């Protein structure tokens, strides 16, 4: 009939379907599962990140409100040239690209206004992929695993990635998380094993794409609230990971910006008494964490009615040791969560 | 009844001549032993005793001849008759000839037991007739013993004889007939679940393919068994690539339908649509439905077939010709126009009351569209059809007059009452077998021995605890608290139940071995007369049927025997030799009797068991497909249905909506595989309207069914009678109320769903319809009038989120109280310009 045995591998299998918000990390996670458990226009979408985020960073020389202006005024020539690129359907990265790119991000001016980039829509592999350009002017290199994992790519419409470990299947579904792609989650809602919440925790500070006035983790606090009080996902349990542990670290080390300055609840919270914060810890960023942390269980604890649970981890996409760890202890987890049924 | 009751002897006679047949045997094994003890042991100075015994056996193996004539079968009561009074007259001139003080009377009370049990159960005679031949048997036996206080002990044991006698007759046969009654049932309930299993088989096809069905009648999935009697609910669909679909619309119809009296035209749209069914069943096309002017297939959507393109289009070529057949035959000015587009296509079944095979995709559109755009009496082909068609055919451009498209032209009984009746009559019997053991005493007033008044206390609190036990379970007085006798009801099991009748059997046993212990030996009336009585108590063992056979068997032949063997050496001479001998034969005889009646009993929980099973299987199945024929076709229609052969009804005043959703297309995307879960989100908001018809204030709203996104439901339909608490025209408030609440189920529906809304629009509008059904073998109930096509108008004109509504349903609904405002004027085919009005303000 062979249906049967068809039908029972389908039960073996694990979905793990990938939500969370824009640019949280997504698809960053699922090539880190392909890095872990499993080929030249990677190189160019790497320029294209290069070069979006060198002309984000000269058009919002001009467009801060106070304007940044150039600490070096010598280099308005190649701004004018990096304004001229700005709109273009194709280009072939001259070396004169590569030299303006250097020369501008030696400018202090121009690091100046990159300091403020909470004020305005900015990719978050600039400060590497600006050092790595540098790095690879030339086209005869090969990039790395990190250049590969650092590279960003927006995802629109229903991937998926079937890998194995110790004979267990995973079968996860990358989605994008635009809120114009939000309609298409819908259709990975059958019978999934567990939902891979996915939060970028160190943007605190800055606003989406899309209406540019709502704050990302508010957005995400709010995608969060909709998608556990769903009620084609009131029996299944979310896995919730938070992105950007090392990031949200420095942003909170560099001291710039306060988060009860954008959520004033955070000024009278303590840290809990069962924070297990990692070695070598400054630990107001451990209480920043456990902040965000309690946020998102303060929703998973205000309904749920004991049918489906949360698990929250703290994560960094692109350091795949982590990713390893969580991996595992999530390997557990959802062995427990297919037994449920 | 009469024949009833008659046709039950009828198939309770083998047992009956099986039962004679080991009479026949026993009592030729009597004159066996007793000729054999009569020649060696005594009376070997007189031949008068052996021939008698030697030609009754003769005459019992004649018997045992006449049995297989066939001047037997309605003859074994008569000849049953005929056999006792032959036993009765022997053992009378066989006992008659002694008291010459040579022969005991615990031989002659033997063959009284015996002759007594085997008229009550075995000779199968009526209840009066062999009561008065019991009765008229012991009189007559204890006056021809006789040739003031051991007589009447002699009459109290022939009392008790009586007592357990006509106990075993009347179980025997309430048993029989009741066993009878229920192989009745269990007769009748095969043949008419054969009938309820075709009619779900009739109903499964009317609305679903052959393949699915015959799929559907293997059970190959288990829930949905379950689930005609938990995050989304389930949906069939399979997105099946390469299929070719064909619409198909009558032109003219409006005319054509012009003052047809509504049962002209369902009959006349009967046989063309039959004449289209001929056509589908020839070519191979599965048709899909059939909605107002309009017909449409497929080709090979469960089925991969390779010439789909050529079916498809010959299917639209013999349309074509039965409808110019049509117009000649029946005088009528129709043609038809025919779309054809070949695509993929997921196919499947959404919604849940009214549910239909159909399909879904957007080559369905392509091919809705290329109708639309397809001339009267060609077929409107694509590109898609086309490009593998091999263009056998009389092939044109077919260009539009305002996409590579081309045209083609041609070419009692209670099994806890059985336990009640035999602990009574058991404690019974231990009454009267005390009574006579008690009132031997004719020499002392006073009784002397203890231990006999001891175990005859001691037993009856027994029998008496017992007694109230099951009286108090049967009659239920509920009187002190019975929460102990809940408790104590549940530990009498299986083997409880075994050990308690263990005792309950024993005891009267007990109470006649309570007199051995003053000596008898010496005395000889109370030697035979205590062996006489111990006979009558091991012959009481058969009462508890419900036990089993060899435990109370078992249990008969050591407390009615072994104590005996144990007094055999107790010296007495050779009255032991023939009290062996006379234990012996009544031991054979208990044997067999209690062992045929709990063969009995197990065969009548058998045959109950069997026949409630037929039972419950048949409410599943009729259950089952009733709620099919529900789903088919309305009520009143099956009613009106069930008595005739065709269906049509002309309302004179219905409401009726249609309801799009109308932004589903962008949301659709085809990306992910296929789409279908798109369709399974569509499924579940299909699935919330069918649960707002659940509701007992939208009884008398009907679904006609879903196409594609829209819902259609229709109102006044049921209402056959006017109401004296109602109103003649509430059917229409109640139908707006339903149309209100539509638009709040999608309402619901969108705050589970994520940065998208649906919306629907509806139109309402009541007027004169005509309902009918289409199908025979298959079935479809659709209405059809100028009602209907104006309210697929004020659906198609209509603004979302808002309720539209035409001129003469503002005119009735307004004057019941709800706000309306002017929307504007409405060109409608038929009406032209109209007033239009809309419900949200
Ligand atoms: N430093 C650091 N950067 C990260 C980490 N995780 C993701 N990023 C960066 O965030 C950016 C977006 O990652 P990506 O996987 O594309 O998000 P996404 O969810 O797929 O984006 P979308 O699908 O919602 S549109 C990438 O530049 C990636 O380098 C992290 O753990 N540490
Ligand atoms: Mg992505």
């Amino acid at each position: 009939k062979q249906l049967q045995k068809d039908k029972q591998v389908y039960r073996a299998t694990h979905r793990l379907l990938l939500l969370g918000a824009g640019e949280s990390g997504k698809s960053t996670i699922v090539k880190q599962m392909r890095i872990l458990h499993v080929k030249a226009t990677k190189v160019q979408d790497i320029k294209n990140n290069l070069k979006e985020a060198i002309e984000t960073i000269v058009a919002a020389m001009s467009n801060l409100v106070p304007p940044v202006e150039l600490a070096n005024p010598e280099n308005q020539f190649r701004v004018d040239y990096i304004l001229s690129v700005m709109n273009v359907p194709d280009f072939d990265f001259p070396p004169e690209f590569y030299e303006h790119a250097k020369a501008l991000w030696e400018d202090e001016g121009v690091r100046a206004c990159y300091e403020r980039s909470n004020e305005y829509q900015l990719i978050d592999c600039a400060q590497y992929f600006l050092d790595k350009i540098d790095v690879i002017k030339q086209d005869d290199y090969v990039p790395s695993d990190q250049d590969l994992l650092r590279c960003r790519v927006l995802t629109s419409g229903i991937f998926e990635t079937k890998f194995q470990v110790d004979k267990v299947n995973f079968h996860m579904f990358d989605v994008g998380g635009q809120r114009d792609e939000r309609r298409k989650w819908i259709q990975c809602f059958n019978d999934v094993t567990a939902i891979i919440f996915v939060v970028a925790s160190s943007s605190y500070n800055m606003v989406i794409r899309e209406d540019n006035q709502t704050n990302r983790l508010q957005e995400a606090l709010n995608l969060f609230k909709s998608i556990w009080n769903n009620r084609w996902l009131r029996t299944i349990s979310v896995i919730l990971f938070l992105n950007k542990q090392d990031l949200l670290a420095e942003k909170v080390l560099a001291g710039k910006s306060k988060i009860e300055d954008y959520f004033p609840e955070f000024a009278r919270y303590t840290t809990p008494e069962d924070a297990t914060p990692e070695p070598g810890e400054d630990p107001r960023v451990t209480r920043a964490k456990y902040f965000i942390r309690d946020e998102f269980l303060r929703i998973s604890t205000a309904s749920g009615d004991g049918r489906h649970y949360c698990y929250p981890h703290f994560t960094c996409a692109v350091d795949t040791e982590n990713i390893r760890r969580v991996f595992n202890d999530c390997r557990d987890i959802i062995q427990r969560m297919h037994l449920r049924q | 009844s009469v024949n009833l009751e008659e046709a039950c002897m009828e198939r309770c006679f083998p047992q009956t001549q099986r039962r004679f047949r080991y009479a026949l045997f026993y009592i030729g094994f009597a004159c066996l032993l007793w000729s054999i003890y009569f020649g060696v042991h005594m009376k070997s100075k007189l031949i008068v005793m052996v021939a008698p015994a030697l030609c009754f056996l003769v005459v019992c193996v004649g018997f045992f001849l006449f049995t297989f004539t066939k001047l037997y079968a309605r003859h074994y009561v008569w000849t049953s008759l005929v056999l006792t009074l032959l036993v009765f007259a022997l053992t009378l001139a066989a006992q008659f000839q002694v008291l010459t003080p040579c022969l005991s009377q615990v031989g002659s009370f033997s063959m009284c037991i015996e002759v007594l049990f085997l008229l009550y159960t075995v000779m199968h005679l009526p209840l009066y007739l062999s009561l008065i031949l019991g009765v008229a048997y012991s009189v007559l036996f204890e006056t021809f013993g006789y040739h003031h206080w051991e007589l009447l002990s002699r009459a109290l044991l022939h009392l008790c004889i009586h007592a357990i006698g006509i106990h075993l007759f009347i179980m025997s046969q309430v048993r029989s007939r009741s066993t009878f009654l229920k192989v009745g049932q269990s007769i009748m309930h095969g043949k008419d679940l054969e009938v309820e299993k075709a009619l779900k088989e009739r109903m499964i096809h009317s609305v679903m393919p052959r393949i699915i069905a015959d799929d559907l009648m293997k059970q190959g999935d288990e829930e949905s068994e379950n689930s005609v009697k938990i995050a989304f609910r389930p949906f069939k669909m399979q997105q099946i690539e390469e299929v070719s679909i064909l619409f198909a619309d009558i032109v003219g119809f409006t005319k054509m339908s012009a003052n047809k009296s509504a049962h002209a035209l369902v009959g006349l749209l009967n046989d063309l649509f039959g004449r289209f069914d001929r056509l589908c069943e020839e070519t191979k096309c599965e048709k899909i439905s059939t909605l107002g002017d309009c017909y449409y297939c497929v080709a090979g959507c469960p089925e991969p077939r390779a010439d789909h393109a050529y079916c498809c289009i010959e299917m639209g070529l013999g349309m074509i010709r039965a409808i110019e057949q049509f117009c000649q035959e029946k005088k009528e000015m129709v043609n038809m126009r025919v779309g054809v587009h070949t695509g993929t296509v997921l196919c499947g079944i959404l919604g849940m009351r009214r549910f239909k095979f159909d399909v879904w995709s957007n080559d369905v559109n392509l091919a809705n569209l290329m109708e639309q755009l397809g001339v009267a009496g060609k077929v409107h082909i694509s590109e898609a059809t086309a490009k593998y068609l091999d263009d056998r055919y009389e092939m044109e451009d077919g260009k539009v007059t305002e996409l590579k498209t081309y045209l083609i032209a041609g070419q009692f009984a209670s099994a806890t009452f059985s336990s009640l009746l035999d602990v009574l009559l058991s404690t019974t019997v231990f009454l009267i077998l005390s009574i006579t053991c008690f009132l031997r005493y004719g020499a002392a007033s006073t009784p002397p021995p203890p231990a006999a008044l001891a175990v005859f206390g001691a037993a009856l609190l027994l029998e008496i605890l017992s007694l109230v036990v099951s009286v108090r379970m049967v009659f239920f007085l509920e009187d002190v608290m019975t929460c102990t006798k809940r408790l104590l009801e549940w530990i009498a099991g299986w083997l409880p139940r075994h050990f308690i009748g263990a005792i309950l059997v024993s005891l009267p046993a007990l109470a006649v071995y309570s007199h051995v212990t003053s000596e008898f030996e010496t005395n000889i009336h109370s030697t035979m007369f205590t062996g006489s009585a111990v006979l009558t108590a091991v012959v009481q063992y058969c009462n508890f049927c419900q036990l089993s056979s060899w435990m109370r068997s078992s249990l008969a032949t050591v407390v009615g025997a072994g104590p005996l063997l144990l007094l055999l050496y107790v010296s007495a001479s050779l009255i032991g030799q023939e009290v062996i001998l006379v234990f012996f034969l009544l031991l054979l005889l208990v044997w067999f009797l209690n062992r045929e009646f709990e063969v009995s009993y197990r065969l009548h929980y058998h045959g109950d068991v069997e026949a409630d099973l037929h039972r419950t299987k048949i409410q599943s199945m009729r259950d089952q497909a009733d709620w099919l024929l529900r789903n088919i076709i309305p009520y009143h229609v099956a009613e009106q249905l069930k008595v005739s052969q065709t269906y049509s009804k002309n309302h004179d005043s219905g409401g009726v909506i249609f309801a799009s959703i109308v932004n589903f297309s962008e949301f659709y995307e085809e990306n992910y595989e296929g789409g279908k879960e798109c369709y399974r989100v569509l499924n579940e908001l299909i699935g919330d309207f069918d649960e707002l018809l659940s509701k007992p204030d939208y009884s008398s709203i009907e679904k006609i069914k879903t196409i594609g996104a829209t819902y259609m439901a229709a109102s006044g339909l049921n209402a056959t009678q006017c109401r004296d608490g109602s109103h003649p025209q509430e059917h229409l408030q109640i139908l707006f109320e339903f149309a209100k609440e539509m638009m709040r189920v999608v309402d619901d529906f969108n705050n589970n769903m994520l940065w998208f809304n649906f919306k629907l629009r509806v139109g309402f509008n009541h007027g004169p319809l005509t309902a009918g059904v289409i199908g025979t073998t298959k079935l479809l109930y659709d209405i059809w009038g100028d009602t209907v096509n104006i309210a697929s108008r004020m659906d198609t004109t209509g603004v979302e989120c808002r309720i539209q509504v035409s001129e003469e349903s503002y005119r009735v609904l307004s004057k019941m109280g709800y706000e309306f405002d002017y929307r504007g004027t409405v060109n409608v085919k038929g009406k032209g310009q109209m007033k239009t009005y809309l419900y949200p303000k």
